């Protein structure tokens, strides 16, 4: 449950970001890969070498579900209802794997954007992106 | 713990940079404004309600410092953490309670905060390495849980 | 996230529960004193005793909240408010405590109320439970 | 596993009284009923879309089984959990790569179906003790990670 500080913490933080989503979203992803290697069993059909296309364009479309959400943040079941019935009932993703995704992305956001990186802003997006990643997980359609 | 020779001197070289006085501090800090209900094995410490707070307590600073050099003493000995953490397990576990999720929390936010001084220089193929490291740190502080 | 089938069974088992709510409230919490001893380190202050008067008084209040967020299942954080505060503020209870506690109702349930204690309705009350905790271990005033 | 004289005769008579063909079915398919992602790794089980379908599915039925038969190898070495187990944590956590909580939910969804078939006779110290033996069953099969 986030406080109206973790959204406004979120929003700024989050659209610092901005013209980068894809080269946020791809690195979270390297990171995720090479530190956890088990996730790549959720993507056989990639391929995963370093600076592929495929996971560049992946790394946007990860990126640009989590503006969708900070844009919808008050309407999250309905706004991410799509991805939702992909993650939860189509590929049965176990919520581990996005307890690991969410720390590659906070790694991320802390390598590349200290300024913003505050502990105030690392507790809000760790509890934005534990509840998106309810969503995600959960089976409410 | 089974880290290549690439990834020890990647993991010992990135380590001899770390700043002692701030890093440790940071990482303990970090726990108790991200994961909250971790201030309450820290009530002697005082002041914890605000980040500001907790960030510029001296307690934080100092008990901080000694969690960092428990990690250097991992980093010392991968091939027995289990030995080198059986006193750290034996207070964590029997002693206080921690539940060992904190454990994984507390080596992710090193993590985090290893990344927020290094920046770029915390390359991908580098975290690997050091989440091998704080994996094997919170499973060897795990081990009296039987 | 619950589904609207969640919340269908878990409103129809939750007044299935009825009377005897207050009753499994103790129960539960006696289950958890026994069976994750560290749990008791919260209330150094009560008779913890069996057949305590103060763990029944205390099971009733316990009850009652679960039926409170029952009764408002799509507004749980305006109306457990006061009792996120007690937690996550005051008390700091850690959340894998939430987990113990929700495990020791479900076990509760399945003894006392096993023709409501379909695989269906067991994951139903098993996702409300986990609602109910998150709500009150995070701090969002 | 550390249980008392009287938790390991109450263990023993009630794991006597078990119904083998239905107990182990019925924690299996719960774990995949209320744990949905579990399902990923039983594929081969065909149609587990519905929780009648997966309560009426003879591969969970003879799956839960096999699951059941683990539990009771536990409860016969709780003094080498670890060593009965080594095979299995292999099998898991190396070929299967199932993420040790779940190991961890199987056992409470266990002790959830026997309070389902015992009722009132599955009283608070029985289950004490019961969970005494599913976290060390879940703690010997995560054993192989590190
Ligand atoms: C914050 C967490 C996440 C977000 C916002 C997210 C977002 C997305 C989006 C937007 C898509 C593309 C949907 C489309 O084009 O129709 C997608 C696909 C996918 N996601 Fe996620 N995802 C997340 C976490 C995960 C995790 C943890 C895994 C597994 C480790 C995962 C595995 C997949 C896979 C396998 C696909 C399909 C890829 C493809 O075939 O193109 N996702 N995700
Ligand atoms: C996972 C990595 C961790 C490491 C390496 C670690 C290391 C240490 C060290 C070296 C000590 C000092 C021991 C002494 O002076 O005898 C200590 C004390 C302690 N640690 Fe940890 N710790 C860890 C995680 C945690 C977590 C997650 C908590 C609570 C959430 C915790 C709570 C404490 C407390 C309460 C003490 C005693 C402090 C005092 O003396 O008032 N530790 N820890
Ligand atoms: C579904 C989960 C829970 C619910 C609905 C719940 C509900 C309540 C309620 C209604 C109160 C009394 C508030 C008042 O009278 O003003 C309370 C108090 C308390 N709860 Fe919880 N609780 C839950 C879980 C937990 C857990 C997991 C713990 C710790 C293991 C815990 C520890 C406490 C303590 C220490 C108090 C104060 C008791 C006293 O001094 O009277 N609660 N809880
Ligand atoms: C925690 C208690 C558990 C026990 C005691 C247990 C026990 C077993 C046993 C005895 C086997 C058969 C070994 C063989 O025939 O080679 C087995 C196979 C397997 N287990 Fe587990 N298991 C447990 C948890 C899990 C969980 C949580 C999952 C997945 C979420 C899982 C997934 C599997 C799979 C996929 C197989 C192979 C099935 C096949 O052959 O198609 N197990 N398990
Ligand atoms: C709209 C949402 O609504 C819910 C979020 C929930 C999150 C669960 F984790 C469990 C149940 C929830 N139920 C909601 N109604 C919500 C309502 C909130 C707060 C804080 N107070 N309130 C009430 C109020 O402002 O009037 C935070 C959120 N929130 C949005 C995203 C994440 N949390
Ligand atoms: C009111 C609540 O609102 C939220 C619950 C949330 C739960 C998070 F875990 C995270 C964010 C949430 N945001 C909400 N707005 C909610 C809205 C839902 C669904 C299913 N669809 N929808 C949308 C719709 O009916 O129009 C389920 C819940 N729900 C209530 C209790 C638990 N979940």
């Amino acid at each position: 449950v986030l406080s109206p500080a973790d959204k406004t913490n979120v929003k700024a933080a989050w659209g610092k970001v901005g013209a980068h989503a894809g080269e946020y979203g791809a690195e979270a992803l390297e990171r995720m890969f090479l530190s956890f290697p088990t996730t790549k069993t959720y993507f056989p059909h990639f391929d995963l070498s370093h600076g592929s296309a495929q996971v560049k364009g992946h790394g946007k479309k990860v990126a640009d579900a989590l503006t969708n959400a900070v844009a919808h943040v008050d309407d999250m079941p309905n706004a991410l209802s799509a991805l939702s019935d992909l993650h939860a009932h189509k590929l049965r993703v176990d919520p581990v794997n996005f307890k690991l995704l969410s720390h590659c992305l906070l790694v991320t956001l802390a390598a590349h954007l200290p300024a913003e990186f505050t502990p105030a802003v690392h507790a809000s997006l760790d509890k934005f992106l534990a509840s998106v990643s309810t969503v995600l997980t959960s089976k409410y359609r | 713990v089974h880290l290549t020779p690439e990834e020890k001197s990647a993991v010992t070289a990135l380590w001899g940079k770390v700043n002692v006085d701030e890093v440790g501090g940071e990482a303990l800090g970090r726990l108790l404004v991200v994961y909250p209900w971790t201030q309450r094995f820290f009530e002697s410490f005082g002041d914890l309600s605000t980040p500001d707070a907790v960030m510029g307590n001296p307690k934080v600073k100092a008990h901080g410092k000694k969690v960092l050099g428990a990690f250097s003493d991992g980093l010392a000995h991968l091939d027995n953490l289990k030995g080198t953490f059986a006193t750290l397990s034996e207070l964590h576990c029997d002693k206080l309670h921690v539940d060992p999720e904190n454990f994984r929390l507390l080596g992710n936010v090193l993590v985090c905060v290893l990344a927020h001084h290094f920046g770029k220089e915390f390359t991908p193929p580098v975290q690997a390495a050091y989440q091998k490291v704080v994996a094997g740190v919170a499973n060897a502080l795990a081990h009296k849980y039987h």
